[PDB]
């Protein structure tokens, strides 16, 4: 699909260069339709992935029930409304129910959904739901903090603005003590 | 004979939780309850949109009496008994 | 043994339900289908069942127990029963 | 002295159980096997037993006390009993 | 309408006391001298009086209600009354 | 005046015990040995005794009061009495 | 309106020219020739929020996501004008809300800040108006708004407390009724 | 021109709609319905520097002063677009100059950053265009320009070096010839 | 437990395996910079796994004191260096330990020594975290123990997902640190 | 240069050597947590040394464009392997150069860091190789390279100096001959 | 209590012991840099243990005011320098004290002087923390006292485990600081 | 150099002197908390002065290899003041310019350990590290900067809690060429 659609993406980017008043034949722009098309395919590579392949059977037994957190996961996504990046960090916490996920898989799960055309809220929920369904834990908490370039480089132009979204499932929603421990430990 | 009902945050408004997976299906139907499973939870629950005062009056007509009422976290719970 | 203390945490609709301590009536614990455990770091054993508390309350009424009081403390919901 | 207040902290299945204050009935405190102490910085004396509260409640029923109310406050579980 | 829920926040000695909701008996609300309001952002109307809860409880006894239970939840003290 | 509310904070074994509000029965407050005060910033007066709540409960029983309910709210332990 | 702006511009410039003379300055010196007009235009821009309505600002950016989770837009730069002294007060606005199946466009929360902050104001009113506008536009479970600002009237003059900052808070719906929702919001805006 | 923008907007929207389909997405889903138009408008805003000229931007804000001392406008937020990948590169611009007889209006130094940054660019060219525009407009003793930027093409993809930053530097007139002037500039922009 | 005699006997086998790895990577084991590498890499790996040579009893060394002490004791910011058992690559960070004594008080340094027994092994963060908490619980029989481990896994930064800033935080709360949220909150406030 | 064919042919030999290491350390290669370790450790090691599969020409990919300014790419995350102990040394690389008619693609400076750092190395060699590769590819007026790294061999073992950092510097062409060019570079990389 | 006369009488014995230490380390007590060391090291050790010369009553010096204040008083970031009794090596850090007065308010500086009485001794952190809290409790009879000590032990950084960043935090909460979690939370929030 | 046989023979003398110090301070060496203190204090003092047992040649091991600036900075340093027998602690930053011989990175830290684990004065310690590197490698030049907190100035005496001593030694091109020294001081920040 990527190979077949690459010329169509490059034709659209070349057309955009002309429609902006630019010269697609100028040295600095000659390869731009192809490079922009490849970059856009990389930014949306999460559509190529499934949870099962990403997990790669990296689920292990851990009888003792302790909170596990993977925080400060760098996240790079694309706003679906403007096709402009929104970037930041994801902090994930969960309380296992005898099954523990491979540490890196929590970051790989962030990669499946972040590398798509998105809205922060949907992205946050998808990460929490994927972990819930893969591990069946007592609960999951996900916090996403991001700078949307559509609010800084244009529009409202609020230089310091940041969006924070939160999803708390299972014991992370029902038990405030579990949620408080998670929020204290991700600082 | 025992029933547990609850509401969160404010007592004047619903939803009111009125049952679990093993609750009497006829009583749940009588109250107009819906069944759901909140995300990440390992259990189903029955709930109504009515505030708890309305549910308590409906349960009295079914032979239930409030034995105890308690607060726990942000949840207000009533324990009823069919005397 | 007239008094009984039972409890559940976080949500009232689902177990586990704590139904006893080390000196609880072994026959009553066996009747409820309770298991004995000692949570790590604790200086005591406890009995528990997988049933939600509403099921345990109905079973206890059939054994002569009646709820005297119900209270919340932290994230624990407790019932104090009496064999009257 | 018709009223009695007893309490336990953190878990209901294990002691210590507080069973009295400075002006509590000394014979009842002796009967329960209670010791007297003052926690550092406190402006009062308390009586306590090593037994979990369920054991104390059974002993108090044999002395004519009945549980009127049970409540949680902070991390303390309290019973209010009355000699009737 | 046999059940009634009343409440106060922060201190028990002073009002306001919440005495009803949208579907409360309008004659009983008028009898208590209650006003109707909707706090900003809330999806419901409430009835309240300026009186402390002890005064409301005495007035409700003269209308046939008895206190069945009293509980704390957060910073709210709640009474559940029943017309018997 | 059938209802009474009494309370204590932090520990149940020691006073002060709050035994009334501005509209409390002055004779009952005098009988308990209560003093009247208004804590800074408060919009109300209160009556209190130095006695622990167990002593106050025994005194109120001799006046016809019975404990209907006892509850915790924050760091306050409250008793609702009735005569 | 923009017609009101054009019509009132000469009146504002005449008032600013009069202020320059009353302060002992020379409105004819090079550095002050265009000042009546530039000060008038700046003051119109600082009060442009009077020209806006919530409906136009929202621009139908209300979506349907099955979201029942906390959404926050924090560190929104805010520039307002004190109505008592006509001197700026500047800072940050942090907004949180719990949707009720209607989710607002992220930028619209900052646009709502712009409607009310670009006016002659008091911090308390500005804070409340932002919370009430979001509540009425979305009908959510609750809204929380925190405004932190330096008032130049307290630093450049008057009391001259260089480090002083005013913090105002408004909590509506579940943000007021449920302390746990308010605590999660305050923890996440740090 | 703004007429060119209106005429080309449907062509840009058609190309963005085509990109949505070519990526495997559904242009008919709620979240994407207006995206071809919104993405087209955002791209026109990111490249609005092509609509400007130095003369209009300067707006005759050149004052005559006996000032022959260093003037710096630092930490000017800059948002540009890489011409190779059509992905943003963002950061700060620090400008210094030694006036001869003419001093430029402070805000015009930031407006000059906007003329060139709001284009498809390469950081080196951007840096040089800012310095040359100031040199030609004012004829000063010298100009120094430092641009520090994060390129999203090196962070979100490719080498994926999360902390990498590009710093370019242009020093003209006395800023090149006199190391003491350039050292004062670099010390004062920290 | 692994002995110093086992180390001497297995050192040539480890050096032969590391020399083989150098050849299999396309490198020249005979070049100056690599001549002593089979032996140096083998010694480094034995040092990184020296925790297998230790016992809790030897590490404690009877450093248990008596006291009418019922107050919170914390040893925080203990530098920790471990080896991921899945990739044989380091994971490094800090360990913060808290406990509420029950008449027995552990010697301050022993808490860091307990971190050393378990961290100097082929591990997983979760196992390491519970082993430290369980060792303190069994040695002292306290009212409770809390252990927080924060670590950077080099397998998530130098390779794989390559998330430069990612950190794993694991927590174990036993006894009163689990049962009493007020004790756990005091611990978490004091380790900041 | 090493190839994916050599990689796949040597993978079983690497896995056999890692399995042998597990047994020689006193561990049980049959326990659940260690079953796939010989293969995962082998793959990780060939990724850490993937620099032997590369050449400067392929990495540059003809990204040489046709300036009078200092160009710097700083804070490039670097992950290498100490050749003496086979333990990581990690940190940052800061590169500066003065072009001479040829300007290198920004990302290639980070790609050049990747060729040499993904090998068994010594910090001094790595620093010099990066500077020499840029010098030969571009023929600029000069190049400056600063590498700062934590060696895990000095923190996790040996001397165990937790805060120790190695800083190596290479200055070629005008970066060596002209102290003013070197000073500008060192000031701009802070 | 140790007196200034005891100090003068024991100074030559301390100097003889320090001179013996110089010889036992392989050093030359006659070299210029070491000639006065037995005397200076002896004086320094007497200063580090000067807390044995003091009593709470003298230190308080009647600085107890009867202003009925019913609000929280804190003296935080009090620099603390003590000596480990097990190794005779310093442990240094900060003490943060909070109390809720009943009918008596203590003079601000006396809270720091109380830290000086107990810290200038051969100690163990736990005991030091408890002694400061008990001294304030007995001197003022307040509603409650909270004491937090944070210290770096040089025995855990310069030697032994050699954990460069390790810090010990000890806490003592008496009266309402133990019984009321809200009072303890206000104290811990205000000492940050 | 001090030997392990000397350590076994002198360890009881150190312990006997610390037992005597405990008595002379008014303390009870027989109380539970002090019983092991004479031996522990003795062992701690031997460890603090273990640098007298070491020579540069043993430390140099297999770590010399055959013209760019090399720096090892933020080397944690723990020494003992020779005037009061109280620790002074901080960091050492070393820079050198090789001349056909490069030293193993770790050995620069080991050299710090030989001289810091002794009774010292900051100035002598700083000079000894620079001289040892100069004689071992014969480089173009060496620069050594020591920053330390002296506990004798913070726990007693003047009691200046923020005071820090910074000493510097510049040899060869680090002294003769100000451009080399400036590059060193810029890179150690
Ligand atoms: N809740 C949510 N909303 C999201 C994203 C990403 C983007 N959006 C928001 O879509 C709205 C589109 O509005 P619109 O049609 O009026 O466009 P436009 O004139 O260009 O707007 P503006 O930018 O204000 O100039 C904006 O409000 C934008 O913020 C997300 O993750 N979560
Ligand atoms: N609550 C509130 N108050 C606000 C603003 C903005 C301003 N103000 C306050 O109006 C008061 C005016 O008093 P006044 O007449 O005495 O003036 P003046 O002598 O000049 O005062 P001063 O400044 O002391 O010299 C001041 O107290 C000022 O602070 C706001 O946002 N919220
Ligand atoms: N000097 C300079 N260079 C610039 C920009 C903007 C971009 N570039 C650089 O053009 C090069 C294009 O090379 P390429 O064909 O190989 O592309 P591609 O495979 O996608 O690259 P990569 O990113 O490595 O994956 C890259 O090196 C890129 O960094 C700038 O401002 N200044
Ligand atoms: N819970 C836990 N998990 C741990 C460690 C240490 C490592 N792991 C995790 O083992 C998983 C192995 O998966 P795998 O077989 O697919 O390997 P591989 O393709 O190389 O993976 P990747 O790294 O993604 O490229 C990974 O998820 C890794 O993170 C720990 O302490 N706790
Ligand atoms: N110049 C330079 N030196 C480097 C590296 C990488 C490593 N090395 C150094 O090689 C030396 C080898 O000596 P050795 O045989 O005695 O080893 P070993 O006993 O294990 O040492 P130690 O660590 O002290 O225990 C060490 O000094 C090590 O630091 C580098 O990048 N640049
Ligand atoms: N609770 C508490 N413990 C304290 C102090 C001061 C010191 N200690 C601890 O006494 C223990 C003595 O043990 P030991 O005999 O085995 O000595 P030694 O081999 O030298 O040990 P080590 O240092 O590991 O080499 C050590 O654990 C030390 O930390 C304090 O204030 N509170
Ligand atoms: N240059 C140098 N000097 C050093 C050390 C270590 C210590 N010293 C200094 O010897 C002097 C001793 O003097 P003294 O005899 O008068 O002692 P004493 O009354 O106890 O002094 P004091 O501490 O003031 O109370 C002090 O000045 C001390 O600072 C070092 O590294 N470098
Ligand atoms: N989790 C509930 C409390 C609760 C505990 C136990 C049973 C029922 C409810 C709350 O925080 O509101
Ligand atoms: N520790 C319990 C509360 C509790 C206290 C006392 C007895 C029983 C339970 C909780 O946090 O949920
Ligand atoms: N201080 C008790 C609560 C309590 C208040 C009032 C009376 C009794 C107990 C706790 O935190 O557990
Ligand atoms: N929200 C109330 C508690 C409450 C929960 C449920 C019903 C009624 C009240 C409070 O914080 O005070
Ligand atoms: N404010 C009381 C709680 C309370 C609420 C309502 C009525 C009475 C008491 C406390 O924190 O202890
Ligand atoms: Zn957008
Ligand atoms: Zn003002
Ligand atoms: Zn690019
Ligand atoms: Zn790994
Ligand atoms: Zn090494
Ligand atoms: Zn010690
Ligand atoms: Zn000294």
């Amino acid at each position: 699909d990527n190979e077949l659609n690459l010329p169509n993406l490059a034709a659209a980017y070349s057309s955009i260069l002309s429609s902006l008043g630019e010269n697609p034949q100028r040295q600095g722009l000659l390869k731009t339709p192809w490079r922009a098309a490849s970059a856009m395919q990389f930014f949306t590579k999460g559509y190529q992935e499934t949870i099962s392949d990403v997990l790669n059977d990296a689920i292990f037994d851990e009888d003792h029930d302790e909170m596990v957190i993977v925080k400060d996961i760098d996240m790079f996504s694309m706003c679906e409304h403007h096709l402009v990046p929104f970037v930041g960090k994801v902090h994930i916490g969960y309380l296992p129910n005898k099954q523990v996920l491979g540490l890196s898989k929590l970051a790989r799960i962030v990669e499946i959904y972040s590398r798509r055309l998105q809205v922060q809220e949907r992205l946050t929920k998808q990460i929490a739901v994927a972990i819930t369904e893969a591990l069946r834990p007592a609960g999951v908490g996900v916090v996403v903090e991001a700078t949307h370039m559509c609010m800084v480089m244009r529009g409202v132009q609020k230089m310091n603005s940041k969006t924070v979204t939160s999803t708390m499932l299972g014991v992370f929603r029902e038990d405030p003590k579990t949620r408080e421990e998670f929020l204290t430990l991700i600082r | 004979p025992y029933l547990l009902i609850s509401t969160q945050i404010r007592m004047e408004v619903g939803p009111t939780m009125v049952g679990d997976e093993q609750s009497d299906p006829e009583l749940m139907q009588h109250l107009g309850a819906s069944k759901r499973r909140a995300l990440g939870n390992n259990f189903y629950e029955y709930y109504v949109d009515d505030p708890p005062r309305i549910v308590l009056d409906k349960l009295e007509r079914r032979g239930f009496r409030v034995l105890s009422m308690t607060g726990v976290g942000q949840t207000l719970v009533w324990c009823l008994h069919k005397e």
